[PDB]
């Protein structure tokens, strides 16, 4: 009999997970081909490049 | 029922009981008739219900140019609803966007072509006509009725040397068509030397086809009485018939 | 049953350098170690999603 | 190599560059950085889709009559409310954006080809143009009038100027030609403050930056030539190309550019990163590339491509995934420019028409 | 080689001119070629040629230098190969040769090389 508690368990593990997807899906709704990850903003290069410069662009940093 | 209907609605309404046959019923139901379409059609190809909306609307009047602008969307092949689209907004230019719109979407067809040349042509700036011509010409230049506006085009069209040698290739590449001997008749006509045109004319009236014949008796009108026995070509060409050739005559 | 099946063009033109010694068909099951596999010669962007 | 000194006073223009460089960038990067801090994904995450059905939606409304000639250059005053459209015939003109009936007036050049034609960056009453003959152009245009008048010549390229800039500045001019060498000159007394050499074939086009420092140089060699203008110094060089470079394209990120030429494709050049992230790929078209733009406002996200393909694009500032193409033309397509408010698309080409777009 | 002519637009380097002159040649055995200034100058009013050739070489260069003109105008491809003679041994001809035109047919044999090199013309041109 354990046949159809077990096909209980593994079915509706399942179906948990899909859901599990999709709702992280429309959840989102960074995607996948979407890419968004780079439209995401890190303060940490930025930043560290900011100060790391001395602070002005790396560009002209020569100057001053 | 025609020809009987040419000198029978209810006939037809239990014939009907009994698609161009309710096609012909709303030609019929012509001389208003605005839920004849809008129900008889509505069932309903539909483009020529869509065609004689916009003229309801048109002699009435925008609601037309809407409903162009419905069953273009929709059915994007008969030319003659950006044509007409189109030949509305061009009055009132935006068209040109219109008429390419629709273009792209073929577009490899023909007549979007000879549609945006004749309403350039008829807005003005021939000089780009010509190009439009040269253009759909290279690609398919078998078509005759783009030699038709390539020669329309030296009436006014003011290159005067080439118009001999065009004459020579519109006819060549052509597999000489009716149209294009036509076309040149006139261009002789238009100027003079009416006689000259003759065996153009009569030399397509070979290969019949209306397009001719008011012309040919137009040629006559400058010199004629032969007028009677070709009536009977006439009668073989084939409604007022001789009421439209007479009717066209004096037009001129 | 192919009649849904279909082929087009997206483009063509001009490479600096070919990192392709020879041809090749293959399968990546996912479209990531598909891309990835594109990737390898650097080739991801050619795909259009 | 040689790098010579001489006259002066450029310097000090030079001087002038750095003040107001460094400023802008800085406040411009602090900016910047402000964002950073926000994040707030799922917003963006909507924004961007949103647009791209606009951008998916885009179409053409009324396209309208120029010229007989293929139209060289079209652009749009910084309100985004006149088009300036010269070309081939070696004519000038200055058009109702949102609307392209007829035109404000039709003054032809003293010249017959026309490379392209800018507008003032701030008084937008005037414009400048690259011509075939080895002159620059600055006109007027006079209010609502029909008043394209001379304001001025420029000389001295021996070659075909294939492009000119203004320096966001307004104060500086830049033109690249064929010549092998891109110069920069002062708008005001319209005198060459620099002479360029370093290009192997013809310099085709030429960018500049929002924060007016770098100036990318764009060549006939498929050789992408960054400088420098205070130093006059040869940074960065970007090989991405086979086939001679055509549009040397601008972020208003100021940290980012993209070039496309004879190749079919583009480039995306970002610079800090300068290790690899540098370039990308993105196949263009086909048949060649004219054209490219990011919006003007906004920092830039959408990108714009004119290829010969008689399409033309749509590209997401990231993924620069192709979006969307926009069935334009029947012919051959040599320039655009986009609203400022990012509302409309404005394209002109072989086929002669100048094509307004939703 | 020498300092080409500042009035010679599109000129084709060698790979391209290689293409081609080796295509004019091949049309003269079909004579869909015709050689000569006045000859293309026919040829274009009559609107029935394919693309162009001009030796950009040439003694002084405006004498053809109304063809450009007159080919946007027709809006037909046209191009500059830097030697003449070269142009002129190439269409069967013995002796300088200062421009020579394609023409335009269907059934022409080699229809396609024609195409192939008008694509690669016009990218010149911007």
């Amino acid at each position: 009999t354990l046949q159809k508690q077990q096909e209980e368990e593994e079915l509706k593990r399942k179906l948990k997970q899909e859901e599990d997807e999709k709702d992280k899906r429309k959840l989102i709704e960074p995607n996948l081909e979407l890419h968004e990850d780079k439209f995401l903003l890190d303060l940490s290069k930025f930043k560290i490049y900011y100060d790391n410069n001395h602070g002005y662009e790396w560009w002209d940093t020569a100057y001053l | 029922i025609k020809l009987l209907g040419r000198s029978r609605d209810f006939f037809q309404q239990t014939f009907s009981s009994l698609s161009g046959t309710e096609r012909l019923y709303y030609k019929y139901v012509n001389f208003e008739e605005a839920i004849k379409f809008l129900n008889e059609r509505c069932l309903k190809i539909c483009h020529k219900f869509f065609l004689q909306l916009g003229q309801i609307y048109h002699s009435m009047g925008e609601m037309s140019r809407e409903t162009y602008l419905s069953g273009t969307r929709l059915v994007p092949n008969c030319p003659l609803l950006w044509v007409s689209l189109s030949k509305i907004d061009e009055i009132d230019v935006r068209a040109r966007s219109i008429l390419d719109r629709g273009l792209l979407k073929n577009p490899d067809d023909v007549l979007f072509y000879i549609a945006k040349i004749q309403m350039e042509i008829r807005l003005g700036n021939l000089d780009q006509a010509e190009l439009l011509v040269t253009q759909a010409l290279q690609k398919f230049p078998s078509n005759a009725l783009l030699w038709v506006e390539q020669i329309k085009l030296f009436k006014h069209g003011n290159k005067s040397s080439l118009k001999k040698t065009i004459f020579q290739d519109a006819l060549r590449r052509t597999q000489n068509d009716h149209r294009v001997l036509l076309e040149i008749g006139v261009s002789f006509y238009a100027e003079a030397q009416y006689e000259t045109s003759l065996k153009w004319l009569e030399r397509a009236l070979k290969k019949c086809y209306g397009d001719t014949w008011v012309w040919l008796f137009r040629t006559y009108a400058r010199l004629g009485k032969d007028t009677v026995d070709l009536y009977n070509m006439f009668d073989q060409c084939e409604c007022t018939p001789r009421e439209i050739l007479l009717r066209l005559m004096n037009d001129k | 049953d192919m009649h849904n099946n279909s082929i087009s063009k997206t483009w063509e033109g001009y490479l600096q350098d070919c990192k392709f010694k020879g041809w090749f068909m293959k399968v990546c099951n996912d479209q990531d170690s598909l891309l990835r596999t594109l990737g390898q010669f650097d080739s991801e962007h050619f795909y259009s999603p | 190599d040689f790098f010579t000194p001489a006259t002066s006073e450029l310097i000090f223009a030079r001087r002038f560059l750095i003040n107001y460089s460094l400023e802008r960038s800085r406040k411009r990067l602090q900016k910047e950085m402000e964002r950073h801090q926000k994040f707030n994904t799922r917003q963006e995450l909507l924004s961007r889709r949103t647009e791209l059905q606009r951008m998916a939606n885009l179409e053409l409304a009324g396209s309208q009559l120029v010229s007989t000639k293929p139209i060289s250059a079209v652009s749009l005053s910084t309100d985004d409310m006149v088009v300036a459209t010269g070309s081939w015939a070696g004519d000038l003109q200055v058009l109702n954006s949102q609307t392209l009936q007829p035109l404000t007036q039709k003054l032809d050049s003293h010249v017959g080809k026309i490379g392209a034609i800018d507008w003032h960056p701030d008084s937008n009453n005037q414009m400048i143009s690259c011509a075939e003959d080895g002159l620059i152009k600055n006109f007027q245009y006079s209010n609502e009038e029909g008043g394209l008048r001379l304001l001025g010549d420029l000389v001295g390229h021996e070659r075909r100027i294939s492009d000119v800039k203004y320096h966001p500045s307004g104060k500086f001019i830049g033109s690249a030609s064929h010549d092998m060498t891109w110069r920069l000159w002062d708008a005001s007394t319209h005198q060459e403050l620099l002479l360029q050499e370093g290009h192997d074939k013809g310099v085709f086009s030429l960018s500049f930056q929002c924060d007016g420092s770098l100036v990318c140089s764009g060549g006939m060699d498929s050789l992408s030539m960054l400088w420098d203008i205070r130093s006059g110094s040869k940074v960065m060089t970007l090989a991405g190309h086979s086939k001679p470079i055509y549009t040397v394209a601008w972020s208003p990120n100021g940290y980012q550019v993209a070039t496309g030429g004879g190749d079919g494709i583009i480039n995306v050049w970002d610079i800090r990163k300068r290790d690899e992230g540098q370039l990308n790929q993105i196949l263009a078209h086909r048949n060649i590339v004219t054209q490219v733009r990011f919006s003007k406002e906004d920092g830039g996200k959408k990108l714009v491509s004119c290829g010969y393909d008689n399409l033309i694009n749509v590209y997401s500032s990231d993924t620069w995934l192709k979006m969307g193409s926009l069935a334009g033309h029947t012919d051959k397509i040599i320039s655009l420019d986009i609203s400022n408010n990012s509302h409309f698309l404005v394209s002109g080409g072989w086929d002669r028409s100048i094509k307004l777009w939703n | 080689m020498s300092a080409p002519n500042p009035k010679a637009f599109p000129l084709a380097d060698a790979a391209l001119t290689q293409q081609i002159l080796d295509v004019v040649q091949q049309a003269a055995n079909l004579r869909q070629l015709k050689k000569g200034a006045n000859e293309a100058t026919k040829t274009l009013n009559r609107g029935i040629s394919e693309f162009i050739i001009m030796a950009a070489d040439c003694e002084p260069i405006e004498i053809l230098l109304h063809l450009p003109l007159l080919c946007e105008d027709k809006n037909v491809p046209y191009v500059f190969v830097p030697s003449r003679v070269a142009l002129g041994r190439a269409c069967g001809v013995s002796r300088p040769v200062i421009a020579a035109s394609i023409t335009t047919n269907d059934a022409s044999a080699i229809k396609t090389q024609i195409y192939a090199v008008k694509d690669k013309i016009e990218t010149l041109l911007i």
